[PDB]
């Protein structure tokens, strides 16, 4: 099981991007889909989650940001619009399986978003 | 100037509002012009009098410009020979699409359609201008790509109609020129999309092609729309030709994620880049280039592993022109804001 | 069967605001729900629309804006992420309805949206 | 000879033999019709066959009198058909049209517009009013006008008569142009009444419900209804993700004081949603109580006719607030997929169809 | 609140009809709908129906015959294929609500079908 | 990923028939499925097709046959009513999947069906 | 809108009873539907509820009592098993809807239960 | 294919359990899953059953226990409340697999239940 990231790259201040994580293997449809970053000083946080309780964004990118999963395929997107230069880091999707209570957690390798 | 881990972006002129030009690295000289001039400058000399192509010199020559019915080539741009085309001028016809293809010639697309090799070379490496054929016999051309140059005036040349007519032309100065592969790819196309993409009849074209690292493998653009969610989609097409039956095999289908909107703009046309000609493929939008990989040898392990899709995204307001390429990088002619390079670090 | 319109008013450039229409009647379920607007000078477009045969956006406002809707209930939510001056207008919701092949429309009267 | 309850379809008894293809038309208001090909046509009056030999064909009013001949881009005018057991039988009127015959361009709809003439349309779009008499009862071919300035004509219909020898005749394009026009035998200048793009609107009304009517959307015929102001109007949307066809009847209003409209009603076919393959077939609207000028009746029956089947529906008389109070009926007659429709034609009872092979299908709306 | 029927008509031996009734009113969503027949001088027999357990045909119609019903709508359609002169007769919809254990029926006025 | 057909035939005019296909394979639900024929001489044409983007038929085919699928299972029907001599021919199934814009086909190896 | 319970009456000590709710009217589906009840004596609690977010119980029910609801119907079902005497009280649905902002809630008159 | 069944143990009379079974290995969704019994002396019975056509149970636990199942997942719970001395027995899990005609069965070892 694999999760590979598209969309990153190169926009400027006030431009739109939209992330999409896809990836997917033999598991079935994962419980939770989210989308993380890590900018360049500061620590790992989470941008936006969804699963079956709810569509959590975080404070700094409500109103900008969006969220969305494909129905049941494992595929998230992050739309991204009004970008900062604080927006300017390396963004992860993670996914999280819950199976008979075992609760698994999938890493992507991470794509670079620069605002100029 | 601007990078990440990566590509690089470096920005590296007066106006007039129609414009036209591209820029060739093989030659080594840039060009653009207007309504009234030309300007010339090697990677700035200004020719008056339409369509130009720099030709290559026989360190600095050549020139052709195409007016109308009527086309002028200088073999040296510092005495010229002229030649009148069976363009139809009056009925609104104009030359679109046209390619350098020496040591065999030029080839021009028009917007109706019609397709001539014309020769710059006559028997005695004599610089001449006459018409060669035509290969012609609301569709129209989208792309002209050189193939290997197979001996001594000859070259080959893959012509892609927007219907989906594919050919592979063996054009030569000194002949008659004879199809090597003719076949319609727009059926298959189709039928690989029409299971997901319903909404593909219809609505599927061909905007570019542009050969691979074999010889009888290309990469074809195109684009359908779902008028539904007024979503376009645009799609990658590995496709390996074989010459010897005419015919051809869909090797491979990518649905591009990053870039999904329409060209309202009917003048603009994407273009594929592969500047090694691990493969990195650009493809150039009106305001965005799309940057992916593939693997080079088209192999099982093709699809072993994924592969990211990034994007350069530009303001809305730049108005490509033209664009080239050499062997590390793409260069984008923008009106106002200078020659954009895109340097794939790989 | 009228429609009422919520959610207008004044917002700063770059924020966000979320149009709703929830008015029914007698009649059930409408076949489709959409957001036209009206900017100053210009002409009335349809700005979203949802139904069976699929949600449309505009290019102008793809990406920024989500139109979404209950199957149970005839509400049509409007969410406008990151907003520009050129989306100041009147906006309209308006209700299609359709029976045995009779289609029906309904307009809402409108609500301005300025956008500083 | 085959009925239910609401109409009855009869195969009559006309046979043409010709023959291996056939254009033609029955004109009930002449009391003729009128079957031809490529080498002869075919009169004969609706109560053997009259023969012309030699390209589309009008009958003209006279008692028995008027035939006209499109070959090409000549013109050839009979005043009095009844004047031939002739083998040639040249006592003609002839004109030559700007017709680019070389270019692949044919003569396609025409409409008689007595008193005022005769209007035709071309594949490429341009119309010309043609003159018939000329200013002192004469008989003549003179060209009135044109009216013209990948869309074509696809409807010409009447108006009601203005006065002496003028009279309005609406036209509608595929790309949603209506226009009417005021044309006169006499002395005097064509003019626009009303000149109109309905397309716009017409999708705005399907596009809420169905999207997929951008870039699908198009007009096939209009007709006129018992108010003036007022035309009926086919369209069609094509959905490529299902594979499948809408027919849509929109009922407009118009104002000829500020060149205006409003859709008034929308209505989709329930039972029939197949496309037109044979590009040569354009689907027809008939509203038969529309020749009667006494129409005294609360419900308006309208038939569509499509390349094998003829659908039937009912709406409202007057377009007022009782329209939709009341859901109306729809019905289909199935015809056999052999059939090739090569004409119409229509009295105030009955609307009949032209077969190449089962001769002339009568379909009468019992109301 | 009435029920209409449409596509009846006259076909010859073989082939097709889709017959269609889309009536509703005030009332909600229906949980059976369901197409009979009259032929000349026979009785009333059920042709076919459909509720949440599922689409019942008669054996004579039985592959020949489809009903459908647009998901929570109560528009239903019966397409005949294949059609003999059997078929012909007058045909009726039937729509079945079951509320708090009250069961009420709707008729419509029915069509005509004639088959050559 | 393998595509397994199952009841063919030989069946007389005015038939019917039921093809059924299951994806017994590794990955998930698959994204499209369809159902082509190939006649003697004549090349093969896809006949039916379901997915998330819509359900197609071929206007040949159009009312006679339905295709239907099991929601998210691997397994694809198509319900053949009416069938006609023209029906003949060997009738494969397809399934298409799309992960992270890959797109990959899979066939089944065919099921004969004769129509007298 | 009226709200009308059944199941009510008498039942002994270790057995089970079925309460059942319809909403009749011409509302749309219900936001969120509950079960309380009044002991005699004590005060009027709410025994059982459901909405989107999920279903809730209080501890005193919780693995004796089971609030269901009719899939997108204004329809609830409350299964009481292993009775106590405790449970003897007046039962009433309610039914709240969420309409442009405005709460509205609907009580029926309530049922007796009798436990012995 | 195994299947491993959790939730057993030791209960009171009028206390509750939930069992689970999750099945594992190459195999796509079950097409239906249950739940049997055996007490100790008596023999094996069904006591409840999910599939496509909705659910049985047996009258005995009618009412007490709920089964359910994640719709993809290959996962089904057995929800029992209110238990009783008599449903002291071995709790098995049965999976009912249909490819192209081809039943076959799957039990999971088995889990133990007793009410005090």
């Amino acid at each position: 099981v694999q999760l590979v990231e598209s969309g990153g790259g190169l926009v400027q201040a006030g431009g739109s991007l939209r992330l999409s994580c896809a990836a997917s293997g033999s598991i079935g449809s994962l419980d939770a889909m989210a989308w993380y970053r890590r900018a360049p000083g500061k620590q790992r946080e989470r941008v936006a989650s969804i699963s079956r309780y709810g569509t959590y964004y975080v404070d700094s990118v409500k109103g900008r940001f969006t969220i969305s999963r494909d129905n049941a395929k494992n595929t998230v997107y992050l739309q991204m619009n009004s970008l900062k230069p604080e927006d300017t880091g390396v963004y992860y999707c993670k996914g999280v399986m819950e199976v008979g209570g075992v609760i698994d957690e999938y890493w992507g390798q991470g794509t670079q978003v620069t605002v100029s | 100037f601007t990078e990440n881990n990566r590509y690089i972006v470096k920005t590296l002129y007066s106006s007039g509002d129609e414009l036209n030009g591209y820029i060739d690295m093989q030659i080594g000289y840039g060009l653009v012009n207007d309504h009234k001039k030309v300007y010339i400058w090697n990677i700035y000399i200004t020719v008056p009098f339409p369509r130009c192509i720099l030709t290559f010199p026989a360190e600095t020559g050549g020139l052709i410009i195409i007016k109308g019915s009527k086309a002028i080539y200088y073999e040296d741009i510092n005495f010229s020979h002229e030649l009148e085309l069976p363009i139809n001028s009056s009925g609104g016809e104009k030359c679109d699409l046209m390619l350098n293809c020496e040591p065999a010639g030029i080839v021009l697309s028009t917007n109706m359609g019609r397709i001539f090799f014309i020769t710059i070379r006559n028997s005695m490496g004599k610089p001449q201008l006459k018409l060669g054929k035509l290969l012609n016999k609301n569709s129209s051309v989208v792309s002209l790509r050189n193939g290997p140059i197979l001996g001594k005036g000859t070259r080959l040349v893959y012509i892609t109609t927007n219907k989906g007519i594919f050919q592979t032309w063996q054009l030569s100065a000194t002949s008659h020129p004879t199809k090597l592969i003719d076949v319609n790819i727009y059926e298959a196309i189709l039928e690989s999309l029409q299971d997901l993409y319903p909404f593909a009849h219809g609505t599927l074209k061909i905007w570019d092609s542009h050969p691979l690292q074999d010889e009888s493998s290309q990469l074809f653009l195109s684009s359908i729309y779902d008028s539904s969610c007024n979503e376009t989609y645009y799609i990658l097409s590995t496709i390996i030709f074989d010459s010897s039956s005419n015919s051809f095999t869909i090797f491979s289908t990518y649905r591009l994620n990053t870039f999904m909107e329409s060209i309202t703009d009917t003048k603009f046309k994407p273009k594929i880049f592969i500047p090694q000609m691990v493969t990195s493929i650009l493809v150039m939008f009106p305001n965005a280039v799309v940057i992916t990989q593939v693997n080079s040898k088209l192999d099982s392990s093709y699809s072993m592993r994924r592969k990211w899709e990034d994007i350069v995204s530009l303001r809305n307001d730049i108005d490509i022109i033209g664009s080239g390429y050499d062997s590390k990088s793409l260069y984008v002619l923008t009106k106002q804001m200078g020659v954009l390079q895109f340097f794939v670090k790989e």
